[PDB]
């Protein structure tokens, strides 16, 4: 087996009171990939956060309510490594990754670049920048699995209405062609529309009653992995849970198995 | 003989340097620039000089109609 | 295989093609040759012979 | 040469109702009206044109002797 | 040229050994070898359904046969 | 071709190889013979495979 | 053959003995040089020759840039 | 109105069944499917014409040793498929499993270890058991329902065997196997069809040669045809006849509301 | 009504094999098991209903003689 | 109303008339009328094959028929 | 009920107009009606067939009338 | 009579606005509504075409046009 | 009676202007929102006024679930 | 009518999904909400409503 789970909590502190730490704990997963932390690494470190038998590893922002990122693993990584070099991403944590044998996760968390035009600039520049770290990532050994939410959709399979959207951030022209190029291009897959080419799975709605009876969902979650690991994908699933996060939990499973 | 339209289409292609998106029967989109071409083999010029085989390649889908 | 083919593209019949990939594509033969079926459908989408699973036409022929 | 194109002649002349299965696995139903060194015709509601490269088995639903 | 596959396939027919071809999708095929010919074998599942060599990948017999 | 020195020095030498198929499960034996047409694996079962599905043969010792 | 740009093209990789990424059909990567080639198979050396199919090989992505 | 009657019997070798006159009650009995586990012999013992029942078709795979076990299994009606082995050496080596497909159903037949000759038995049976765990939890992932017809040599609950005080030590109710088939049961949320349509006590299936263990009717219910709960709705009803013990296990009787077709 | 409902009680009581025909012209095969005075129940391996204003003809694969 | 309907199906069973119905979907259907009823007619081919009224577009004659 | 059509039909089948009538199905159809009634029509070409007016479209007169 | 459709039509016809009619099948009828009554439609163009309304599938005027 | 679900369905789609995504029997596919309808005709508001027969219509897809 | 009623409403008590297939070819599957002489809806991604006279054959899942 080989688990991994990817929940953006938009604030640990909220999962925490949505029952996200009683759900993880129950959840049997060897990796769990949780975003915007909004909070310090001190306060991460309260036992509360430490799920019982896994590992507790977390990079603050400059700023704890900018961002944050954290993880947790079953078993003790080889090497834990935070920040790409980017401003963008330094100043913020928005990046930390662990290092298993053979596979070496990481934690991506890109700006919602939604709530002004700053926000889309930065998200431009993060994305031309990380374009250019993983062209430079290219013929490195070590295949990796980037469980981030991207705040882009790829295709109109991953969003309704998107006539109405294509103007709104997260569907723009140069976000999808970016991201069709980071994928195809650079040969880089996804493990969900691999294993199930399916519809109307969507992680990140409108916390609005309305959109949930409607369920207008935007895909923003993505578990861009190497094109070593694309053929060990057993499936991908997004349990519809009540209302525990914005971003529904992304678990997915894989044939290979892990090792120190 | 073999390539009687696959040979026109392709050298087409190359001369007016279409930006063409080849998808391969693995379902990998390939999107770039068609430099050269021969029997079994595309030359890709983008980031990365890439080179592709005819037998891996499902369909190519130029952005503009030639 | 020729005459088939030859006569689905000067009929004009509306033709779906399932690669062996799965994909479902759909357009109208434009020309075809030994290891190439031009596909019209808004562009040029050329197609292998050796990547063509089934070839579904609208209507029989 | 001696086993397929005698295997596939009985099952046109027969008529049997065939299940066909391609490389990728997915399954297809219809008789045999002519074959081809390189291809076949499956009449199944529609003519379906289906190339030798993709084909996986040829299941019969029907037990059949070679002459 | 092909003198290899041909005595293996033919020694795997005569004695009857229960094969099982794991085809190039990762599915089972266990079955005798009825026959075999150009770019055809014949399995002697209650269907004897005709596979294509271009789409089978590996023969395993269940028990190790002598060559 | 390069095939037949590499298969037959693998053969004399009965290296445990390492082989790859298409569909990409990571087989395991020694190489019996071999020809154009197929290859005869030395595994405990000994499981023939047709040249033509065939991705890349590794020995697992230098 | 009746072309042969993929002759050319193996030749200037040998001979400088680039760095190649030969990308597969079912989509491992293999890292290596080029050591020799036919018309059915390439021999990559890293510490270990592999014996990698020429129709089993997607793309080759050297990440060396080859002038030519 | 639409009915399927499975029949299963571990024969403990076809030619002790043959001698008590199975295949006459089993050519009498015309069912859909009946199932004789521990053939006891090569499929080229099973071959003789015999064994063959009219109007069904024989397939058998045979463990490495004639007399190790192998499994039978007759239908009245053309399988789509049938297919042995399971990966592993304990099952591969001696035959303990056969399949055969129809159509959105595959009616498999099981043959545990009996486990009560030597310890070495109840090892395998241990290590199998696992493997047969690991098996279902890899196999009941791809989309099929399942009709386990297997003699599992273990009583689930002591409702499956009287005087279990004096059993507790003995195979078939030790710690191990109750827990393994309680996890099987319901952490997988596997049922089983006779104690779903009668919760009866009493009901049994092996007995012991002993025959005053007859007699007074201390018997196991070892055989159980643990089925995916999307067609355990579908059970009519179960019985075990108390006729004359065929076989070391007695006549597992169920009638289905689902119909098989090929 | 003279004709119809002699023709239905004889195939239902008789059991013989149709074949169904829809109004775009695809050829449906299974038993019946029951008919109405505007649907019929159409079984095959799992009972279908069948809509009259659906079917173009109704061809009995043998032949039956009306009462 | 329904006045020409009657002598008309009377006059074509009664010669036994081969009528090329064109069903809806294209198809030609040749043989002669066996019976007719409220929305129901009866065929005389190969087999008594039922054809329902409301999908029948043209029921042609082919030889000269008066009434 | 039928206030148009059967003067129309009667006004057509007295001045022998020659009518071509399309099906749904697109068949083509030609002949002038020689008589109708409330369901089917007589035609008068060579066959002189039934034809049903459920499955008729359109009938378009060779010359308009009144 | 009808609560809207007689009205409807009457409106059509009164303003004599260019309609289109489609086929259910879907080829389209240029020409306005000359006259209407249940179950016909007539046409006004290069000739006294008459349509049907049970054949009839949508009626799109060329201008919004309100009861 | 024959108008106990439709109706009150219908008209409270109406009322709450929902995006509507009509289909019609030979498949194309029209939207907009339906403002009025009786019995036997069905009215559609969107940049070109259109009138709908009911006979001709399959399905009715509305944008949101309406209870 | 005498048998259409009572299937249909054990095709709803019972909680199985109906598919349906248009006269053209075009198959939807989902469970009937409620029925009426001219109309049913099936549930699917939006309260889809189906006129009776448009479906041609009804095949239960089970």
């Amino acid at each position: 087996a080989m688990r991994i789970i990817s929940v953006n909590v938009n604030g640990i502190q909220a999962a925490a009171e949505r029952g996200l730490l009683s759900w993880l704990q129950a959840q049997n997963a060897d990796v769990i990939c949780l975003q915007d932390t909004r909070a310090s690494a001190f306060d991460l470190d309260d036992p509360s956060f430490q799920l019982d038998g896994y590992f507790l590893y977390a990079c603050d922002a400059e700023l704890p309510e900018q961002g944050g990122v954290a993880l947790y693993s079953r078993l003790q990584p080889k090497a834990v490594i935070s920040g790409l070099g980017f401003e963008t991403a330094d100043r913020y944590g928005r990046y930390l990754q662990a290092d298993f044998d053979k596979v070496s996760i990481a934690t991506l968390l890109l700006p919602s670049g939604q709530s002004g035009d700053e926000s889309l600039n930065q998200k431009f520049k993060f994305m031309d920048d990380f374009t250019h770290y993983l062209s430079k990532q290219r013929r490195k050994r070590r295949e990796y699995i980037y469980c981030g939410s991207l705040y882009v959709a790829h295709q109109k399979m991953d969003v309704k209405n998107w006539r109405e959207c294509q103007q709104m951030p997260g569907f723009l022209a140069p976000e999808r062609a970016w991201l069709d190029e980071v994928f195809g291009n650079l040969g880089y897959a996804d493990a969900l529309r691999e294993v199930s080419r399916e519809g109307d799975q969507f992680s990140w709605w409108p916390d609005s009653e309305q959109a949930e009876m409607l369920n207008l969902g935007w895909r923003f979650d993505y578990q861009v992995l190497t094109p070593g690991l694309r053929r060990f994908v057993r499936n991908a699933k997004l349990p519809r849970q009540p209302r525990f996060s914005q971003h529904a939990p992304l678990i997915v499973d894989y044939d290979w198995q892990l090792s120190i | 003989k073999g390539h009687s339209l696959q040979d026109p289409y392709l050298n087409t292609l190359r001369k007016e340097r279409v930006p063409v998106s080849i998808y391969l029967v693995n379902g990998i989109k390939l999107q770039g620039q068609i430099e050269s071409f021969d029997q079994f083999v595309i030359l890709l010029k983008n980031t990365v000089s890439q080179m592709v085989y005819k037998h891996a390649i499902s369909t190519v889908v130029p952005s503009r109609p030639v």
